[PDB]
């Protein structure tokens, strides 16, 4: 939940 | 005489396509019109904020205790630090009712005009009330060779310097420095 | 299970618990009181910055853990509800629609004076000991509502709230700056001294030495 | 102190805007939308603990904080 | 076919201004700095905050102070040069730059005259020796924001740089009208003179106005702007002044 749920979802796909 | 109203379609379609899409997402990648961010930033770079933030986020109350020593000199310290701030923070609450008071003054005599001056006032071009531009008069620019010598340390002016390449690389305000 | 005894709170002014919409963190409890006891027990309550509409002041609380915490009143004044209608009845008693009906409520400054209670909603961080963080403001209400007022006690330290406003008066000026005062050597540990290299590698930590304003012989 | 500077710069433009409020009031991609977050955490004069929603929304800070 | 604006309660306008440059020496005080050693200190056992990596600080920076005053000539351009054994002593007053400034000063001509609290500047009318800020009337046509420029170029002349964030008024005041223009038969018929006032800021300038118009321009603070003018133009403006 909150804002620990951007961060799985947006920075992951940004490494590559 | 009035009747109820029916539905509209794209009503309809928002409550379906939510149900389709709460196990996927919107935000992840390309799929939403996205530019890559300023190049400064690495693929390195997010592991080190992550694999740190990831360490901030695992921190409780139980993964901490303190001492009971240090803990009573703190109070004393940040409350004195605070009844000097109380100090100061509600001379603010005073001062804002005083400089509204002069706007209220003042809205009731830009009624007292004639008519052509009080058209454009009224209808004044938001581009004009909208100017939220720097300038070299800021008083983080002004006071920077005086503040960054009067803190305590370099690593709470590091907060401020590794902010700015963050907010740069945001409005893409920083380019190839 | 909950001791005051160990456990300590204070107030904070910058360390502070950050929202992005209202609503977003989780009322964790709801604590009532009258709004008097708090300007008595404790600081007037800051503007707000995170419930725009909702309510009129915060608070900001810390730990002995080291953990956050905010109060505020929940859509207790005219400043959401709008201001009371004189031509509305507030008497008619459910003769027009209920759904219609609107019932009187208070200003403000009628508000913060009165003592009678009212639910205060919290926000916390991650997993706070908040079933003490009440205990300890009830309990310190208590204490503080009989001993003294917390503004009185500010002006017999530093004065009354000074804006230099009347021109009965006759101000002073300011002119010594704090730059040639402080620096990283106060707050050094003692017994030691910048590095003669550090101290020329690092720009910052050369000291000055305030101009002067030398004799107008020489132009 | 400097908390007694930017009293000038929001008086000025609560006549710009007749408001006697002001907020500068962004919107984010979600990209720009965390960074500004880590800005957040990372203050020298504001230490935070941060609640959000799973989506970005427009933002409501105070210059204070703000800085380029 | 001149006719100056007018209301509907019928008092004339005059465009005004109020100029001010900010304040250079900043004091902190030492609870806002006591901070600084604590709360780093606190964090270093237990670290309840987020903290920084290292591949973050490795960009170069750049104050943006060091390189730009190197290069403007006001800070270069010292008035009292002397000599010395090998390396020289200097001076330069009239200067921005905060070293070069001094804390201790009493010229109200100059800038600096007091670099710790911001000051706003005033200027004596021809007709009554009374410090006032520059005005002008303004014509049924003309424009506020209009006539605003058309003092601007009329006492600065492209001297003196300042920028103009305000485009709507932030004071006004109602005088009682003059004893020289009552001979003007303009005013007669319109019994009474307001004076929407606009702000601006120095930058990267010196004080220069016309002696034409006014002459002897000082500066002063929000607090002994007692001494310079009287009592109804204290209270007018004093409830929106910042004493930085
Ligand atoms: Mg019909």
């Amino acid at each position: 939940s909150g804002l620990d749920a951007f961060i799985q979802l947006t920075v992951p796909y940004w490494l590559t | 005489w009035n009747k109820k109203g029916k539905v509209n379609e794209a009503t309809v379609q928002a409550r379906k396509e939510k149900k389709r899409l709460k196990e996927t997402n919107q935000f992840t990648g390309d799929y939403t019109g996205e530019r890559p961010p300023h190049p400064w930033l690495s693929a390195k770079r997010l592991r080190s904020i992550m694999t740190q933030y990831q360490v901030f986020a695992n921190k409780n109350r139980l993964n901490i205790k303190v001492d009971k020593k240090d803990a009573v000199e703190m109070k004393k310290q940040f409350e004195e630090i605070g009844a000097h701030e109380y100090y100061r923070m509600r001379t603010e609450q005073i001062i804002n009712e005083k400089n509204n008071q002069v706007i209220d003054q003042i809205n009731k005599e830009i009624e007292t005009l004639p008519f052509n001056i009080y058209e454009e006032i009224t209808k004044m071009p938001k581009d004009k009330i909208y100017n939220f531009n720097t300038d070299s008069n800021s008083p983080y620019i002004l006071y920077f060779e005086q503040i960054a010598r009067m803190f305590d340390e370099e690593h709470l002016t590091k907060l401020k310097v590794s902010q700015r390449l963050q907010k740069l690389a945001e409005d893409k305000l920083g380019e190839n420095d | 299970d909950l001791d005051i005894s160990n456990y300590e709170c204070w107030r904070s002014y910058d360390k502070m618990i950050f929202k992005t919409h209202k609503h977003a963190a989780r009322v964790v409890c709801k604590i009532n009181l009258s709004p008097r006891a708090l300007k008595h027990a404790f600081g007037i309550g800051s503007d707000v910055s995170r419930n725009s509409d909702v309510s009129t002041r915060e608070y900001d609380f810390e730990d002995s853990n080291l953990d956050s915490f905010l109060l505020y009143d929940y859509k207790a004044t005219t400043e959401y509800h709008g201001n009371n209608d004189p031509n509305y009845d507030y008497q008619n008693q459910d003769q027009v629609p209920p759904k219609k009906r609107k019932q009187q409520h208070p200003t403000p400054q009628e508000f913060w004076e009165s003592d009678e209670p009212h639910a205060f909603r919290v926000n916390c961080s991650n997993y706070a000991d908040y079933h003490k963080f009440k205990k300890w403001i009830q309990t310190e209400i208590e204490k503080r509502a009989s001993e003294k007022s917390y503004e009185e006690k500010i002006i017999e330290r530093f004065g009354p709230y000074k804006i230099y406003d009347q021109y009965d008066q006759k101000y002073d000026l300011v002119k010594e700056p704090s730059v040639f005062k402080y620096g990283r050597e106060y707050y050094l540990e003692k017994g030691k001294k910048f590095s003669e290299k550090e101290m020329e590698e690092n720009p910052y930590l050369k000291p000055i030495k305030p101009a002067k304003q030398m004799e107008d012989k020489y132009r | 102190m400097l908390n007694n500077i930017f009293i000038f710069e929001k008086y000025l433009k609560k006549n710009n805007f007749k408001k006697n409020k002001i907020i500068l009031k962004k919107k984010f991609t979600p990209l720009r939308f965390f960074l500004f977050l880590l800005s957040l955490f990372l203050t020298p004069f504001n230490c935070m603990f941060i609640i959000s929603f799973k989506i970005n929304n427009k933002l409501e800070i105070n210059f204070e904080s703000y800085l380029i | 076919t001149t006719r100056y604006a007018q209301t509907k309660d019928g008092f004339r306008v005059d465009v005004g201004l109020v100029i001010n440059r900010y304040p250079i020496f900043l004091n902190l005080e030492k609870y806002e700095l006591d901070r600084m050693k604590y709360r780093t200190f606190y964090q270093k056992k237990y670290k309840r905050h987020m903290e920084i990596p290292e591949d973050l600080t490795d960009f170069n920076f750049k104050d943006p102070q060091m390189e730009a005053e190197e290069t403007n000539i006001d800070n270069i351009a010292t008035h009292f040069i002397d000599l010395g054994a090998g390396e020289k002593i200097e001076y330069c007053e009239s200067s921005k730059y905060y070293r070069k400034v001094d804390p201790e000063v009493s010229d109200a001509r100059s800038l600096q005259y007091a670099p710790c609290h911001r000051t706003y500047l005033l200027m004596k009318d021809p007709t009554i020796n009374q410090y006032v800020f520059p005005t002008r009337p303004v014509l049924d046509r003309e424009v506020l924001n209009e006539a605003k420029l058309l003092l601007w170029e009329k006492i600065s002349n492209l001297k003196f740089q300042v920028s103009h964030t305000a485009v709507i008024p932030n004071f006004a005041a109602r005088r009682d009208f003059y004893e020289h223009e009552l001979s003007n038969p303009m005013n007669r018929n319109l019994k009474g003179v307001k004076t929407f006032y606009f702000i601006a800021t120095h930058v990267q300038g010196i004080p220069w106005i016309n002696p034409e118009v006014y002459q002897e321009y000082l500066w002063t603070p929000k607090r002994h702007f007692q001494n310079y003018v009287p009592k109804e133009y204290y209270e007018q403006f004093i409830n929106a002044m910042h004493d930085v």
